[PDB]
């Protein structure tokens, strides 16, 4: 059985949203804790003095539900590495605010994107939240296998996509991650949420992630092919990647809208259960070793 | 009048129709419920008072942007990932949903009707730009030209294959769908707003995240530090020689001339200025909406 | 440490789950409104009530229930410095309370109040009464209380008792951490539901604070000597700490075992350990000294046993434990 | 840390033993008095001078020598928070200075000044310019400066340079102490007369402060990225820190090696170490990030190398080193 989550960026009513998601068979919901478009000002009047509540109430869910069913998401307007000083400062204050609300809610995990090369100040703000107060939330860094710049359609007449091999360049998002966790001092609380695209990179790029703390794999509905009966399926190569991820016992995250509209949403989940049930059974050694994976012991 | 009992605090959009009726779009960006609403005021002075609207309707999610589709249609950019078409009933007393298509994988941020008025273009946080056939209610083409969130899309006033896009990947793209490679890169600080010049076919203006407004010619740049923060919108006046309204997150409104020089300034808004619309009846009257729930009617000198 | 730290949602949920406590504050507010506003003035006289450290709103609701039962007019201010709790209060204000309640997102020591208060209501008390810094907070809020203004609580007192417990002594011993002084675990108090222990002498009052604080050039620092008669042979491992508070007149709350408020579980006793166990013979007196110290940044306790034998002074200068201001 | 700590008599004696420094401040005051008071007003116009952090009195004497040479009338206030230095100033005031000098025993951020100043004179600068908290102190004193008032110094800037030194790296390594994080010695700056080292790239400006601070809602926090071109093969062990200050107009003080004030020894360079040495090939760029952080109690620096390889962020949240406010 797979542990799965639903990634949503639009949650009109939490209780209605969680219920719908859980009926579909998901174990958790990744959602914004402040409205993703609700940009807040911290320095300049009059906007810094904006009234009313800044977000929805913690009273909307039981404490058990916040602790178990909700993965917080950082607002997409928060840019701590912006080239604009005012944007950097508002982002720092907004990032601390969102992280602190997450810690207030007792969220098991919180998603932060690694979507560019320089994340120095995002790492400084996270490292500072980690050393402030008493909390133990996991931080899941959302990082793509292939950078959006490297998978764009070759449709810009005067800015063509490079057809030549860039061995180290195709591994760039691993370096985004490596630099981020080096800055943060290998904190046990910082993990990878690996995002999977329609076109898989070459093997060496995938193998770069071997030995990395992958806690989740993000599967967009758009990467799924359609079978004879209209159900979402994966290419033999994506299936190969899923089998490796299931061995690591990652939590799967389904992102985007239903692109298999004629069929129900849980079909994406059903396909993952199918792959999970259709993997090789554990041999005598594998059944014995269960629970000992990466568990350090003193030699007898 | 069959409309919701109360409209949401965060006014996102304001657009006058050729007769002078005012279209409003709102979202609740805080509190328990994060939904939205579409409103029509045949009496714009009554706005935003719900008990004095001509028609009003509640949407499932927030209104990130909207546009008129002729005189009766209302195209909506939804937080849900949907692009929705709504239409005023034959009595203009009810806003009825025509289509709700979930084609985008994240918030639909920007929406624009092409010159023919038969097709539209959407932009999203999912990094894609889509071309819609409004009568068939389908996506004709989907484009992943960008490497980050699509901030703004603006259809050419007069060319049905031409549009602009700008994004957090620092690209401004000029599109011509007749081309095998439809996008072309034009050309700093991130581009946040776009407006084609109403008279000069090859001229457009763009706003940036640092408060700068720029004048750009395709065939061939003029620039001014208009705002202290992000330029949210740019709307040219309906005059023979247009005036240019700029709105920002600095909570101000500036009305500029052909040389980008400031003629008018308003600090009426207590929160972010979201949309501006020039009156089709009184060319000196400009209406702005903001997150402070104010509908301000400005008299421009 | 609700002043230094922002309390989590589930911590506030625990506080709120104590009905006895809130019915006591409601009773104290009810009595105070009746003594401040005569029947003839009930429609004219609006009392300005200020909840200082409102949390998620139980004291705001207790004040509103109190005004309804007293049939007196109130104007409420809900002051909270934790912006995460402010979200809860602001959602309550829009949905339930309305204009009657003004939510203020601020530290009570910094807040420029628009008008003076008739009553200030707070629950800034710890297990040792003043260990959460209620004296410093309420001294900072005092200038916005009217000359005839009332503070609920009006008074609080801490109590100490010598205890024997080789079980708890070992529990403190096991709190040795790396990158700190190897004995720092003994120089800090612990909140603990004391179970396997022996109370060696009856609890005696340690420190008292009164609000409003009348005396000019106020000093929250203190030095107390306590002499505990011991009737048994034993081993001293530390001091159990409790408190009592006067909300208003005869309405009180207590965690002192002999006067414990029935059914109230908001506070467990505190434990001030000692580094070395001390032998006590029957008929001997245990003499303990406690200091409440501070600077502009921190508050802390220092303590020592001076009879039957001396201990070292524990936590000198807050080197192992401080309470953030 | 002269703000947090009271400097000893012999520490002040060391400062005073630098004639170049005081003749520079005297020259800056002399020039300022001549620009502020025209010849015709020399008998009518008395300038209110305030020495903020007067120590044992060298800036008071430099101000008096400056007024005598400019032939302008001055009214001096000598502000000092260290009461041990106040004894020296008060003995000087009774014996030498007289009524002309008013000694004030107070923190400049708390002092209720009886009148506004024409000129505020201070020497609150450390080896990294702002590391002794001159920005916070002078921001707190600003309200008592006249609208056209002058601050001496008027500006200061810190500089950084990558350095190689296996000798200093080992010296930091040997600073491991018990009862603290085993790597805390690498997350704190040191004042050091750097001798056996290699400067890897020319010093570049890091942080700048201007006084009076004109901008509303002042922020002393900062984030700087510096790119250092490297022409040699080497090993990076840390960053040498220096400063420059504009006392008045063209009158300056500098410890930046290329512009060093001749004969001035009041400040040695600062050293920001890194935990792990970093290999640098010729032609590579060293990229360093520095933050100046704070809360209401403390100020600190955080730093990291992001090229040719990443280091961990050093001193996150001031966990190893803070500057007391
Ligand atoms: C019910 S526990 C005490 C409550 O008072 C709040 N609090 C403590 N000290 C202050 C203060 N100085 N100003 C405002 N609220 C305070 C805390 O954040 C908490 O919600
Ligand atoms: C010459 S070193 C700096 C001098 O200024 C003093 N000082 C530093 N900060 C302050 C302050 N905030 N108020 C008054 N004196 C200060 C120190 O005690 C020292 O004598």
């Amino acid at each position: 059985r797979v542990s799965s989550g639903r990634d949503l960026n639009c949650v009109p009513e939490i209780a209605d949203t969680l219920g719908a998601v859980a009926k579909q068979g998901f174990d958790f919901l990744c959602m914004p804790v402040f409205h993703p478009r609700f940009k807040r000002e911290f320095i300049q009047e009059p906007a810094k003095n904006r009234p009313g509540p800044q977000t929805r109430s913690d009273l909307l869910l039981s404490g058990r539900d916040w602790n178990t069913l909700i993965v917080g998401k950082l607002s997409p307007w928060i840019r701590p590495d912006s080239k604009v000083e005012k944007i950097r400062r508002n982002s720092e204050a907004a990032m601390l605010q969102e992280l602190n609300f997450g810690a207030y809610l007792g969220l098991p995990a919180f998603l932060l994107p690694l979507n560019q090369e320089d994340n120095t100040n995002l790492a400084r703000v996270l490292t500072n939240h980690i050393h402030t107060g008493h909390h133990s939330s996991m931080f899941w860094m959302r990082v793509p296998l292939v950078a959006p710049e490297d998978l764009r359609d070759d449709i810009i007449e005067n800015a063509p996509t490079t057809h030549t091999e860039e061995y180290s360049g195709e591994e760039k998002t691993w370096m985004w991650w490596h630099n981020f966790r080096t800055l943060c001092d290998y904190s046990k609380r910082i993990a990878v949420a690996l995002e999977i695209g329609a076109d898989l990179p070459s093997n060496h790029v995938i193998d770069r992630w071997l030995g990395e703390p992958i806690k989740a794999a993000i599967l967009p509905t758009s990467i799924f092919l359609t079978n004879k009966k209209g159900f979402p399926v994966l290419s033999k190569m994506h299936q190969r990647l899923i089998f490796r991820l299931l061995k690591l016992e990652v939590q799967f995250i389904i992102t985007g809208t239903n692109h298999h509209s004629e069929k129900e949403f849980c079909s994406y989940l059903q396909y993952l259960e199918y792959l999970s049930q259709n993997r090789p059974p554990p041999n005598a050694y594998e059944l014995f070793a269960k629970g000992y994976e990466d568990y350090l012991q003193s030699p007898l | 009048p069959n409309a919701p009992a109360c409209m949401e605090r965060q006014l996102e959009a304001a657009r006058y129709r050729s007769d002078g009726a005012l279209l409003l779009g709102a979202s609740s960006l805080s509190g328990r419920c994060w939904a939205g609403s579409l409103w029509l005021f045949k009496d714009p002075c009554a706005a935003p008072n719900e008990g004095f609207c001509s028609a009003g309707v509640q949407t499932e999610a927030g209104v990130a942007d909207l546009t008129w589709v002729g005189e009766r249609g209302i195209l909506v950019a939804s937080d849900s990932g949907a692009v929705e078409l709504w239409e005023l009933d034959e009595n203009e007393t009810l806003i009825v949903s025509k289509f709700c298509k979930y084609e985008h994988d994240d918030i639909v941020s920007t929406v624009s009707v092409l010159s023919s008025g038969t097709q539209a273009v959407s932009g999203s946080k999912d990094i894609c730009i889509k071309v819609w056939d409004l009568a068939q209610q389908v996506v004709l083409s989907s484009y992943r030209a960008h490497a980050a969130q699509v901030t703004c899309v603006a259809a050419s006033p007069h060319k049905d294959s031409v549009f602009l896009s700008c994004s957090e990947d620092n690209r401004i793209l000029l599109w011509d769908t007749r081309c095998p490679k439809p996008a072309s890169q034009i050309g700093g600080y991130l581009p946040t707003s776009l407006a084609w010049h109403p008279q000069q076919s090859e001229v457009f203006v763009f706003g940036d995240e640092n408060g700068t407004v720029s004048l750009v010619d395709t065939k061939s740049v003029l620039s001014s530090a208009v705002h202290s923060q992000c330029v949210t919108g740019l709307v040219f006046s309906p005059h023979s020689v247009p005036f240019l309204a700029s709105l920002s997150e600095d909570c101000s409104l500036a009305v500029l001339d052909s040389s980008l020089s400031e003629l008018f300034r308003s600090q009426a808004h207590r929160d972010f200025v979201r949309d501006a619309t020039w009156s089709p009846l009184n060319h000196s009257l400009l209406t702005t909406v903001g997150w402070d729930h104010q509908v301000v009617h400005h008299v421009v000198p | 440490q609700p002043l230094m730290d922002n309390l989590e949602s589930q911590t506030y949920e625990v506080f709120e789950k104590d009905p006895i406590k809130y019915s006591q504050y409601q009773q104290a507010i009810y009595k105070c409104l009746l003594d401040r506003v005569p029947e003839e003035e009930k429609d004219t006289n609006v009392q300005v009530l200020m909840v200082l450290g409102a949390g998620r709103g139980p004291l705001v609701n207790a004040s509103l229930r109190a005004a309804k039962q007293a049939d007196r007019r109130i104007k409420l201010y809900a002051v909270e410095k934790n912006p995460n709790a402010v979200v809860t209060l602001e959602n309550w204000q829009f949905e339930e309370w309305g204009s009657q309640v003004t939510v203020v997102s601020s530290d009570m020591r910094e807040w420029v109040a628009p008008e003076k208060a008739d009553i200030i209501v707070s629950e800034l008390l710890g297990s040792f009464a003043d260990n959460e810094l209620s004296p410093e907070c309420l001294d900072g809020a005092q200038h916005f209380l009217k000359d005839d203004g009332v503070s609920i609580p009006g008074e609080y007192t801490s109590f100490l008792a010598p205890i024997s417990s080789s079980k708890l002594y070992n529990e403190v011993r096991a709190c040795r951490e790396k990158d700190r002084d190897p004995e720092a675990q003994f120089e800090m108090p612990y909140v603990v539901r004391l179970h396997n222990f022996h109370q060696l002498s009856a609890p005696q009052p340690c420190f008292t604070f009164s609000h409003p604080n009348r005396d000019p050039m106020i000093d929250n620092n203190r030095y107390c000597t306590l002499e505990f008669p011991v009737e048994v042979n034993t081993v001293l491992h530390g001091f159990a700490g409790y408190f009592e508070t006067v909300l208003y007149q005869d309405i009180t709350l207590s965690i002192r075992p002999e006067t414990h408020s029935p059914g109230m579980f908001s506070w467990f006793p505190i434990l001030f350990p000692i580094k070395q166990p001390i032998t006590v013979r029957e008929g001997q007196t245990i003499c303990v000294r406690f200091w409440r110290c501070s600077n502009s940044k921190k508050v802390w306790y220092e303590w020592a046993v001076t009879a039957p034998v001396c201990s070292a002074i524990h936590n000198p200068t807050g080197r192992s434990y401080t309470i953030g201001l």
